[PDB]
């Protein structure tokens, strides 16, 4: 399910947790400019350990 | 006649800058835009001839 | 206290005349503020705080706005005054520009 | 129209406009008259707003 | 009280205040004068016509001489 989370994350943007699965944290109602600037945080448990800090970067 | 015929003329004369002055106060508030009021008064005469005093309020 | 001794205090502290001196002006002084004694424009703090502001802006006194903001504090503080939106327009209504105002007084 | 600018696209002679900077009897004239020169648009995430107000102080200055 | 008699220190140090606030915004006013005029405006009172006593009273010391 993570490969079914780190390969539509790459790809497209789509992405939908209920339970926090995956580094994403979103902040509701931001679609402004200020979308550029928030509705995403590097959360720094969700991340496994056969990745790295980059490729987490880059896909956010 | 000119009491039928030019006090008559004085008194609408009066009642239309009376009419006039206060189209273009309620026209100024309005914000080609404003050229409304240009056109109406392009040489600048019969336009806020007055400032309208304010009181000791 | 009685506002019409108040009014007299206030005609001799503008002037420098005594109050057996001059008494044309004092009742000159209750001929504008009587009838005029509740507001005759809405008030808010909030609206005239921004137009204090905005002048600290216009002098590019920037860092003085955000001190000011402190000082509005303070007169929420004691919250023995409600008029606080009347003394700020006061200051406000006999406002001039200096260019700038250096060597800050408060506290 | 009198000074040579009107080779411009229009975009930016529409996003330009004359900002006061509120009303104190004692100031000239020339102290409050600046273009404000508001930015919209995808483009607004680049020139944020504390990019504006330190173009401001250069203005004024 | 004790409390009634440390806001006296308390709108002393906000007379103070005040006369920054007067400085800044370059108004030819003082700590006495200002003294009045909060004791007005407890009792309520409007700027608006403090405003204008200010500008006739400055504006008629020379038609007293």
């Amino acid at each position: 399910p993570v490969l079914s989370f780190l390969y539509r994350w790459i790809y497209d943007g789509e992405l939908e947790d209920t339970y926090h699965e995956f580094f994403v944290a979103s902040d509701p109602t931001v679609k402004t400019d200020r979308l550029w600037h928030d509705k995403y945080t590097l959360r720094k448990s969700m991340i496994p350990s056969f990745m790295t800090m980059d490729q987490s970067r880059k896909v956010l | 006649l000119v009491s039928g015929f030019e006090a008559t003329i004085n008194k609408f004369d009066k009642n239309f800058s009376a009419h006039l002055l206060d189209l273009l106060a309620r026209l100024s508030i309005y914000s080609g835009m404003a050229s409304v009021i240009s056109r109406l008064d392009f040489n600048g005469f019969y336009t806020e001839r007055l400032e309208r005093l304010s009181a000791e309020r | 206290k009685s506002p019409n001794v108040l009014l007299q205090n206030l005609c001799c502290r503008i002037l420098g005349r005594s109050e057996a001196d001059v008494a044309q002006q004092f009742q000159y002084a209750v001929r504008v503020i009587g009838s005029n004694f509740a507001p005759t424009v809405e008030r808010d703090e909030f609206l005239v705080a921004e137009k204090i502001k905005k002048e600290l802006i216009r002098q590019r006194r920037e860092a003085d706005a955000a001190l000011f903001s402190e000082l509005h504090r303070k007169l929420h503080s004691q919250g023995v005054l409600k008029n606080k939106w009347s003394i700020l327009y006061l200051l406000l209504s006999l406002s001039e520009d200096p260019r700038r105002q250096p060597s800050k007084v408060s506290s | 129209r009198a000074t040579n600018a009107q080779f411009d696209s229009p975009e930016i002679l529409r996003r330009l406009d004359v900002r006061l900077l509120e009303v104190s009897p004692g100031d000239t004239g020339w102290d409050v008259f600046s273009l404000d020169y508001h930015v919209d648009g995808p483009i607004a995430t680049v020139f944020t707003r504390e990019c504006m107000s330190h173009y401001l102080r250069v203005f004024n200055f | 009280a004790a409390a009634a008699a440390a806001n006296l220190n308390a709108v002393r140090e906000t007379m103070d205040v005040l006369l920054e606030i007067s400085r800044i915004l370059n108004t030819g006013l003082d700590m006495e004068t200002l003294s009045i005029c909060v004791r007005l405006c407890e009792q309520g009172i409007n700027p608006e016509a403090l405003s204008s006593v200010i500008k006739e009273l400055r504006k008629a010391t020379e038609a007293l001489k």
